């Protein structure tokens, strides 16, 4: 059977200013089967407060998800998301960038 | 709101030709039903029909026109076995059956040699009816209902004698009355002018 | 009114991890999930408020019924699949049918089936037949097409009840589905190339691109995915790399619902 | 095989009684479909199955339960019978329902009559009427006719027996009953029919004709409370011999 590795990107609602409050977005896509885990971190730290939307369904019969929270970046504070799927041998970890 | 609607009843001669109509008013549209069903009996499916045109299916053919809202089953050469009830059924946009209140088609049989007569049939020593058979009538012929309280007339019906390949309507009419007597039984029908009366006694 | 299109997916799943569901059925109104359906709540629920403000309670009752018995058949067709594959395992069943209205009048509608996420039956609603893509799709083409009603039952729903159903909808709506956020489009530099972003805009179809003198270089131009920010509304990206050695005129050039923007680069 | 097998035929119940029709299919089928059939509408459904394991109100729900009690069997309850459900029920299947072509597969049928006193409950008076001998001179035929009359409710089956067996051929019976008095809500009724032989199988002294009416009414737990018999399920019959 042919697995699909998932696509994460990671961004902002808005574009970020230091001090000013947005949210933070993990925008985890194409992967197959279904079966899923994704994180937020903050310095390297797992976020409690995450919310996410349900599971959807693209046309070419993969599936894509958007997990985000409510954030104030910092010059000192990392972000990244962490995603495991049935097609990665070890939890990959996306760091926000700006 | 929804509705389906055909005929009540209709009356053909054997080996003729009869259109059945079905119109419906329905929020959304999955197909369209036909479903025979014979007195007491169940209900059979006919046919099916979902896109437009005509579907042919042995002697009967149904047609579907999705425009005009309506569809119709048409039965060629008819038999006096087509006798029944015809059901008309829609599939609405939630796929629930909406069903139309039926058609029931009477088939004339055709009679080849019309013998009308009124028999006096022999008494029974276990009843106290006298009991009268008006037969071999032509099947253009109506038997009225009784307007006598006293007296009993039942509707015609269709024989068939299978060894002879004979067809033959009767009715027949009784009552215990003392003046009750076969030749005014199915006074107040319109009977054949050349119909038999034998001698009483 | 711009193109729209309504879609409803399946997902059957065989030896599922616990808690996970064994089916799932979820519809679309454009990108806007509408509704919702699981083999665990057993109940279809809307997924955006003006399905719940505009359809009574017998219309989810009585597509939870259906559904139920949908959930039941998608289990038996999974069954059969991967009986006939002779796989072992956890294997996934999808489904996804569906309709467009496009921006001229004209309209599309497409019925298809997958197996472990790969192509497994297509319907052709003119030639009224499935495409197989192997011999175990071969052999559910044969009994598909031998029951020659239910071909032509499809081919009304798709091309008049979808549709139908699709400006019920798009009416139920029609807030939401038929507004218009211009989006707002910024350039900066990141190293060395020139990323030409845009954000805040509805509907989520825009076409960014780069240009160099007034010509186009598709393979020159990195395109970032329409994303959504979360509000309702969403963002793209379009980057091409800088040449050091001579001096080009690039510009961005969007367009989004009807409306040209350039922004060139000085 | 079977195909859909629902019981029983008929029915008489008092207001207030409780009342269970069975239906089961062997069809293999999911969707299972409970109706009612009344003169001057079409078929209503009362309640329905979707699969095993689910069931849901139709368009007259009121009056009725179900148990979908496994794949095969779908049974409806009438807690407190009511006047308004006599009827005639019909339990259907299909092999899944939300598709547009599937149709639908009927079992025979239940006929119920409620009634508020069981003291219009009537058997049928059987009598034979051997044919006209004009009938046979003219013609070279022989009508012989049955007259069963009296019974209510409707709920009758009449059959021809000669020399021992059934018969069909040369057998016309009413379609439907002849109310005795027609203005009256629960009139008896009459039921007549016709066995036409030829004339030389009628003058066979040997030959030996019956018509037999079965009649569905009461059964033991009914309370009786009249001074004439109590109008059980039973069969009521006349004969004749040929005559030479
Ligand atoms: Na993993
Ligand atoms: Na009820």
């Amino acid at each position: 059977m042919i697995q699909r590795t998932p696509k994460i990107q990671v961004y902002s609602r808005h574009p970020a200013e230091n001090g000013k409050s947005n949210f933070l977005n993990c925008y985890v896509s194409g992967f197959h089967p279904s079966d899923i885990e994704v994180d937020l971190l903050k310095n390297g730290e797992r976020i409690e407060k995450v919310e996410h939307s349900d599971l959807s369904f693209s046309k070419d019969w993969s599936f894509y998800l958007l997990y985000y929270t409510e954030f104030t970046p910092t010059e000192k504070d990392e972000y990244a998301c962490r995603v495991n799927h049935v097609t990665l041998s070890q939890p990959k970890i996306v760091k926000w960038d700006r | 709101g929804q509705n389906i609607d055909q005929p009540t009843e209709m009356t053909a001669t054997e080996g003729a030709i009869v259109q059945i109509n079905c119109t419906y008013q329905t929020s959304g549209f999955n197909g369209l039903f036909w479903y025979q069903q014979h007195a007491g009996e169940a209900p059979t499916f006919l046919s099916y029909n979902v896109l437009d045109g005509l579907e042919e299916k042995g002697r009967f053919s149904s047609f579907l026109s999705r425009s005009k809202g309506y569809s119709y089953l048409l039965l060629k050469e008819l038999q006096m076995k087509d006798s029944a009830s015809y059901l008309c059924a829609v599939k609405d946009s939630n796929y629930q059956l909406i069903w139309g209140a039926g058609t029931k088609l009477i088939i004339k049989p055709d009679i080849q040699n019309p013998d009308p007569a009124v028999y006096q049939l022999r008494d029974s020593k276990s009843s106290d009816k006298s009991v009268c058979l008006f037969t071999d009538f032509d099947s253009q012929t109506n038997v009225s209902q009784s307007k006598d309280s006293d007296v009993y007339i039942t509707d015609k019906c269709v024989l068939d004698m299978r060894s002879m390949d004979f067809k033959s309507n009767s009715a027949v009419a009784w009552s215990n009355k003392s003046d009750f007597a076969c030749a005014n039984a199915f006074n107040n029908s319109i009977i054949p002018e050349d119909t038999f009366f034998p001698s009483p006694e | 009114m711009r193109t729209h299109s309504l879609r409803y997916f399946r997902l059957g799943v065989s030896d599922p991890i616990h808690g996970v569901p064994e089916f799932i059925s979820v519809g679309y109104v454009d990108s806007h999930p509408i509704t919702t359906y699981d083999s665990v709540t057993r109940q279809k629920e809307p997924r955006a408020p003006w399905m719940a403000e505009n359809l009574a309670p017998d219309h989810w009752e009585r597509y939870t019924q259906l559904l139920r018995g949908w959930q039941q058949m998608f289990k038996v067709e999974l069954k059969r699949l991967q009986r006939h594959y002779n796989h072992s395992g956890s294997h996934t069943y999808q489904r996804m049918i569906g309709c467009e209205l496009l921006e001229d009048g004209s309209t599309t509608g497409f019925l298809q089936y997958a197996y472990d996420g790969q192509d497994f039956l297509i319907f052709n609603k003119d030639t009224l037949s499935w495409l197989a893509v192997d011999n175990v799709a071969h052999t559910i083409k044969q009994a598909w097409e031998a029951n020659q009603h239910e071909l032509l039952y499809q081919k009304n729903w798709l091309e008049e009840e979808c549709i139908a159903w699709l400006k019920r909808f798009l009416e139920y709506g029609k807030d939401t589905l038929q507004r218009t956020e211009p989006p707002l489009v910024r350039v900066n530099r990141k190293e060395t190339a020139l990323f030409c972003k845009a954000h805040g805009f509805y509907p989520p179809e825009i076409y960014m691109t780069w240009m160099k003198n007034g010509e186009e270089i598709v393979q020159e131009i990195d395109y970032g995915d329409i994303l959504p920010s979360g509000d309702g509304t969403y963002q793209a990206w379009a980057s091409i790399e800088l040449d050091p050695q001579s001096s080009n005129l690039y510009s961005c050039h969007v367009e989004h619902s009807g409306v040209h923007m350039v922004l060139q680069v000085p | 095989n079977a195909g859909v097998t629902q019981t029983p035929k008929f029915q008489v119940l008092k207001t207030g009684q409780s009342m269970t029709l069975q239906c089961a299919q062997d069809m293999n089928h999911n969707s299972m479909y409970w109706y009612r059939q009344d003169p001057g509408m079409g078929l209503r459904l009362i309640y329905y199955s979707a699969s095993e394991g689910t069931t849901d109100k139709g368009e007259v729900p009121n009056g009725y339960n179900v148990s979908r009690l496994n794949k095969r069997e779908f049974s409806l309850r009438l807690e407190s019978a009511a006047p308004s459900q006599t009827s005639v029920y019909f339990c259907a299947s299909s092999v899944w329902t939300g598709e547009g072509s599937g149709e639908l597969f009927f079992g025979e049928g239940s006929r119920l009559t409620v009634l508020e006193d069981l003291k219009n409950v009537f058997p049928p008076e059987v009598a034979v009427f051997e044919p006209s001998e004009a009938e046979i001179s003219h013609t070279q035929k022989a009508t012989l006719v049955c007259l069963a009359t009296g019974f209510y409710p409707d709920h009758v089956e009449l059959s021809w027996w000669v020399n021992g067996k059934e018969v069909h051929s040369g057998v016309c019976t009413d379609p439907q009953p002849l109310k005795e008095q027609p203005a009256l809500n629960d009139s008896r009724y009459a039921l007549s029919s016709r066995l036409r032989v030829s004339a030389t199988f009628w003058q066979n002294p040997r030959n030996h004709f019956r018509c037999q009416v079965q009649f569905y009414g009461l059964s033991e737990n009914d309370e009786w409370t009249q001074d004439r018999a109590k109008p059980v399920t039973q069969i009521v019959s006349a004969e004749a011999w040929g005559r030479a």
